[PDB]
Formats: C-alpha cells, structure tokens, sequence
DNA sequence: TTTCTTTCCCACAGTAAC
DNA sequence: GTTACTGTGGGAAAGAAA
C-alpha cells in the first residue's frame, strides 16, 4: 500500500531502493495502479525493479489490459516495449488488449500491438476475434488493418457468427462494406441457420442489405 | 396518446425505495429430439414459463385502477419455435403463477441444428408485454445409446450444470412423471418439473452438506449429489449407472449423455437404489443379481431418464406507468468493468441486447452513456461530488447501484453496484 | 497536457457520435418495427379471443 | 469392408367418442 | 365393447463418415 500510493497518485524509487502486493477489492497491484491512473514514471520504475507484468486481478486484467482500457499512451508504450509482457494476455472472459484496442476507439494501440507481434486471431470466450469485435463497433480502421495483417476474415464465433454478420446485425455500414470488399463469405449462416442478409432484414437495415446484395459479386 | 415520458430523478428514487421489477423466466431442456414425418415427440420437460416478481401484481392493479376486467388485465402468452412456419400454441395462465408448455415438438421439416423457444405475451387488453426467449437448444435426431467420447461435449453432463429426471411408465406419454420437490420431500409429480444441481463427487467423499464438489463431466460409477435448485433439500449420496434391458451394470465407465437411461444408487446402504412407484418416491432394493456380478437387474421404476436443463430470465419494470412499446429486448449486464480512474473513471459494460437508448443510472444519477454495440456499451462515471455535497475527493465509500434505464421510463435492474473509492 | 488531453477530447467526440448515430439509425426505424409487432400481437389477440368464446 | 447417425417403420397401450 | 387415433421406444434401412 505505501509503494501503491506514490505511484498511484522519488517516492517510487525509495522504498524499493514490497511489490507484488495485490489489493482486496479489484486485486490490482502497484504495475495495474500506475496503469489505469496512467502515471507513467511510476510504471517504469516497478518496472526497472524487475516487477512482474502480467499479475492478473480480480477479473484477469493484466496492466497492459488496465492500460488500454484506460487509454494510458505511456503506459502502455511502457508495457509493450517491455519484453517479458504479455500482448495475448487474457481477462477471465477471454478478453485480450488487441480486442480492448478494437471496442473502446482508441487512437493508434490497436496497430502498435499487432505491429508488436500480438495474434490477431485470438479469440474471447465467446470466440470473437477482434476483427468480429471491430465490426460490431464499426470501426472501420481497425477492421481494415487486422485485415491487412492477416485476420481470419470469415471466422465464426461460438454462435457461428462471422465478422460480416455482426456487422450486418448492427448495420456498421462501412465495415460491412470494407469486409465485401476483401470477399468475405457473405453466405455463411450463424448457428440458426441464418444470413448475415436475413439479421439485416430482420433490423430494417436497409443499406446493409443493399449491399449484400449487390456489392462486390460473383 | 401520452408522449415517451424520460424516466425522472423522483421516479428512480420511488423505484430504488419499493422495487416492485416484473420478471419473465424461462426453464427448460438443452436438447430436443427431432420428430419425423408426421410423428410428434413433444418437448421433455415441458418448456415451463413462471412470472415471478411482486410487480405483476402492482401492475394488475394499476390495470384495474384504470378500469380493467378481470379479464382484461391477465397476462397472455404463447410459446413457439423461434422462426418456423407453423402456429405457436397458448399457455394458460389464468389464476397460475407459472404455466409448462405440454405439447411443444419440432417437426424434421425444420433444418436448424438449433433454435431457441420464442414465448410472445401481452395482457388481455392487447397492451403489449414483450418476446422473451429461451437459451438455445439443440436438436438431436435421436440420442445416442452408443460410446460418447470426450471431445463432442455439450452433450455430456458436467459437475455443476443442472438435470431434469423423468420415467416413463411402459411407453405411455400420459404416464411420464419428474422428479421434483414440495413440502420439504421428493415426489414424482407428472405435472410439475425440478431442475437439480448435479455435483460430482471423488469416490472418498464424506457425510452429508458442507461437502467439497469437484470439477469434471460426469461418467457412470462416479458419486453424484443432487440438489433442488430452489427448495435446497437434496437427495442423499449417490451412484449413477448406466441401465439398459432392466439391468443396472456396475461395470460402466462410459461418460453420462444427454436423455441416458440411468439408475441411482445410494450410500452404500446395501444395493438399494431410487425408483417411483406410479405415486412417489421409496426405497427399494431390485432382488435380481444371479445374472453376473455386475449387472444387477433392476425393476422398472428407478429408470429415470437425465437431461441437462437451462434457465433464461428477464426481469424489468415500468417505472414511468404504460409504455407504447414492449418491454423486449430486455437488457442483461454481464461484466462490469471500471476504466481510468479519477477525473476520468468511465466504465465499460458487457451483457446482451443494449441498444442505443438506455442511459446507466448509478443510484438516482443518469450519467452520459455510449451505446458501443449490442453487448458492449460505455458510461461516464459521475462526480463523486453528485452524492455528498463537499466532496471534491471521495472521503469515504459511498456504493450506489448501478441500473439500465430506457427512454420512455422502463427501467430494468442489473444486480451490479458501483462503488466510489478514496484515490489511493 | 494539452496534447494529451486534445487527444482525449478527440475520443469521447467519437465514441459520442458513433452513438448519436446509432440512436437515429434505431429510433427512425422504431415505426417500423412496432408497427409490425403489433399486427402480430393483434392477430394472437384476436385468437386469444376466440379460443374463449369455444368454452 | 467398419462405425455411426439420421430416417423409417410399426406395434404396445392409453384416450376419446360412441 | 368397438373403432379410429396417437406418443413412444425399439429395431431395421439408408446414408455418411472412416
């Protein structure tokens, strides 16, 4: 708690000259506080005292995962400049920094962690890759460089939704239109046996069907 | 027609001081088995549909203190299956609380692997309730009597999962009677239906409760406990076997299969085991062995048949009086994570069905929300200062619920509750 | 600060309009979509009614 | 050939209406 | 008693996956 509290918020560096010590409510330790309050020197220097980065709290968030969600640019360099850090590392749901990168239209994390070497075909337990994630935000850059960088365009989540489909569930008109663009399998059902055409119907989403379609065919 | 009316800081307050939520509530079977031709092998269990919750009953007299019928303010109700080109049959549930679902089957003409029961509802006077649906559930053209690996799951029953029990007096559908619980003892009712808690237990297990369950599916010879979900009281310890032509082996490792005749054993007693006897549940002890000594004939009555059950439930309230529009989709907040902290705290929530119009309440404080997509949204936690006048830093902890809120005043509870914490 | 903080004024601004869109995208469709529900609520009704004069 | 899985068939034994 | 019918469960037939 003493060590948490200068870095939370000299002091880091003195009383290092415990660490490890995880709270107990959220179970975050000194490296997780330093995250999400993004206090940056603070970060590096648990870090330089050779700390571990990927003690997981309560929910399984490591700092890394504590630093994207909280849109920490320096912790987060910090974390993935970091060698021994890892950039798959799962939440208790499954979750991953490349997918938290996806959900919360956060500037630029996304491609420096695949850029690091982070899968992009990992999955939450639910089995969405961030890809899938990308589309049901609608983010289309990020759709378009997991994309480039090698995604399983056509992947099923456990419910045997594709990418395509959740798009087309939530009607993200230009994600849905950059995955035609890369030919992604439009006629593959979900596991009611249902297209990404028929959800669309189904949400009056017009344009999604449109595109469905006519765009990009044969 | 009274225009959409945004639920108000007072109307959360009265909401959060009495709480009287409606709540829909869906038990059922995970799988089903297809019927062919013209044949109909009906739904077992039948898919049951309770309307717990004290609200029902504040909104059939808010109904009648606006002049309704007895008749015009009784909840209606239909169950289906999901989209399939046939006729959805009604559920009575006049003067009941609750209300199974008899003669529900799917027919070979239906291709889908899966599909979820739809229960359409509304109150007599077409006032428009929702469409509240089941987990999925899968079909099976016919279950499988044969070896069960352990790589093909969903099918296999595992420790901690829930069952329903049901024998079948000599193939007479009339007949079929569940293991279920009243008045504190085990029946055999062939009206109601219990869904139970099946623990799997290592071989050097204990007494009674306070016991140790352990991960793990469930296979034949293995030591099961189970519970009644609701009620509590659960059935002494026992063994699970594997049966077939009235012999209830004691040589079968084979893992348990989803609609798996089986028999029970119980606590080493002697060779007793656990059978209905057209009536109720009694001892019993299947004097048979003289056949090999492991496969002791049984006789029928202890058969029972298991199947894993789910539960879906919906619960929400109509804290600004009638609303145009139903209730459905109802929204369930499954993970809730904090992000930032401080001047910035904001927090990502996870569940199904969000939709671009509910705002998260914390307490009675509306804060901004941004609707991400259906199972992901986000909200700004709000000034601590919003709850106790000085405050510029939390001195103390201050926990208010948290809770999604529609725009035309429906408000439905979560279970979550945020909690604001000195910044150490 | 200003460089930092210009970039989170930058990300609330589009998660905020990310919303604001998809609110109207719902909303302008709601007509719709209740319309077409309550013709089938209608039609459950109507036989609700029925299966009560039978007895 | 094997080994299953999915479709077919059909006869107990209850119901229901005479 | 007589008749016409209908879920079920068990086993044969048709495919489909090794």
């Amino acid at each position: 708690t003493p060590l948490m509290i200068a870095s939370c918020s000299a002091v880091i560096s003195d009383f290092i000259y415990s660490l490890h010590n995880q709270t107990d409510r959220t179970g975050e330790t000194a490296l997780h506080l330093a995250a999400r309050y993004s206090r940056s020197d603070a970060a590096k220097r648990l870090l330089e005292a050779s700390a571990d980065a990927n003690i997981q709290d309560n929910m399984g968030r490591t700092p890394l995962h504590a630093a994207v969600s909280a849109d920490a640019q320096g912790v987060f360099q910090i974390l993935i400049r970091n060698r021994a850090t890892d950039l798959d590392a799962r939440m208790h749901d499954g979750t991953t920094p490349l997918i938290l990168a996806a959900r919360l239209a956060v500037e630029g994390m996304l491609e420096d962690l695949i850029n690091s070497h982070a899968d992009v075909n990992a999955v939450d337990d639910l089995g969405k890759s961030a890809l899938h994630w990308a589309a049901a935000v609608n983010n289309v850059d990020a759709a378009v460089v997991l994309l480039k960088n090698g995604a399983n365009k056509d992947m099923q989540n456990n419910r045997e939704e594709t990418p395509l489909f959740l798009a087309a569930r939530e009607g993200s008109y230009e994600t849905a239109k950059v995955l035609l663009d890369h030919f992604a399998n439009r006629d593959i059902t979900d596991h009611m046996d249902r297209l990404p055409r028929d959800i669309a119907q189904e949400r009056m989403h017009h344009d999604i069907v449109r595109l469905l379609d006519e765009y990009n065919l044969v | 027609r009274p225009p959409p009316k945004r639920l108000t800081r007072e109307a959360m307050r009265n909401y959060l001081k009495e709480r009287g939520d409606q709540t829909v509530l869906i038990l059922h079977a995970k799988v089903a088995q297809k019927s062919y031709g013209n044949e109909k092998r009906f739904f077992c269990p039948p898919p049951c549909v309770y309307l717990m919750g004290s609200g029902w009953k504040k909104k059939k007299e808010q109904m009648e203190r606006d002049g309704c019928s007895e008749q015009e303010s009784q909840p209606c109700a239909f169950i289906g299956i999901g989209n399939s080109d046939q006729e959805m049959q009604q559920l009575n549930l006049e003067g009941k609380n609750y209300c199974t679902a008899k003669t529900l089957y799917i027919s070979d003409s239906d291709k889908r692997k899966h599909f979820m029961l739809s229960v359409k509802m509304f109150y007599g006077n077409s006032d428009d309730i929702g469409v509240f649906l089941s987990k999925r559930i899968k079909v099976i053209s016919k279950p499988s009597k044969k070896k069960q690996s352990l790589k093909n799951a969903d099918l296999c029953i595992a420790s901690g999962t829930k069952v329903a029990l049901f024998n079948r007096l000599r193939s007479q559908t009339v007949s079929t009677r569940y293991l279920h619980v009243e008045g504190g003892n085990f029946h055999a009712s062939s009206q109601q239906w219990g869904a139970f808690f099946i623990h799997l237990l290592d071989d050097d297990e204990s007494e009674g409760e306070e016991f140790t369950v352990r991960d793990g599916y469930i296979h034949y010879g293995q030591t099961v406990k189970l519970v009644c979900s609701v009620t509590g009281m659960a059935l002494p310890r026992l063994i699970i076997r594997k049966v077939d032509k009235q012999t209830a082996l004691l040589d079968a490792d084979d893992p348990v299969s989803q609609l798996h005749k089986c028999a029970f054993y119980l606590k080493d007693t002697e060779r007793m085991y656990l059978c209905l006897s057209q009536e109720r549940i009694i001892q019993f002890q299947a004097t048979p062995c003289p056949k090999e000594p492991n496969k002791e004939m049984i006789n029928d009555g202890a058969s029972w048949t298991i199947i894993s059950t789910d539960k879906a439930e919906y619960t929400f309230y109509e804290g600004m009086g009638p609303v145009l529009a139903p209730v459905t989709p109802v929204p369930v907040v499954e993970s809730l994570q904090l992000n930032g902290g401080g001047d910035v705290a904001m927090l990502e929530l996870t569940g199904q069905n969000f939709t671009p119009n509910l705002r998260v309440w914390f307490g009675d404080v509306e804060a901004e929300t941004m609707y991400r997509c259906g199972e992901s949204m986000l909200c700004v936690v709000p000034d601590i200062s919003a709850f106790r006048e000085g405050w510029r830093w939390v001195r103390q902890p201050v926990q208010v619920p948290v809770t999604l809120v529609r725009n035309d005043g429906i408000i439905y509870s979560t279970s979550l509750t945020f909690t604001y914490t000195p910044e150490p | 600060h200003s460089a930092v903080m210009e970039r989170l004024r930058r990300r609330i601004e589009l998660c905020r309009r990310h919303h604001s869109t998809c609110e109207a995208r719902y909303e302008a469709v709601s007509p719709e979509r209740l319309e077409l529900e309550r013709q089938h609520t209608f039609a459950l009704h109507q036989r609700c009614i029925q299966a009560k004069a039978k007895r």
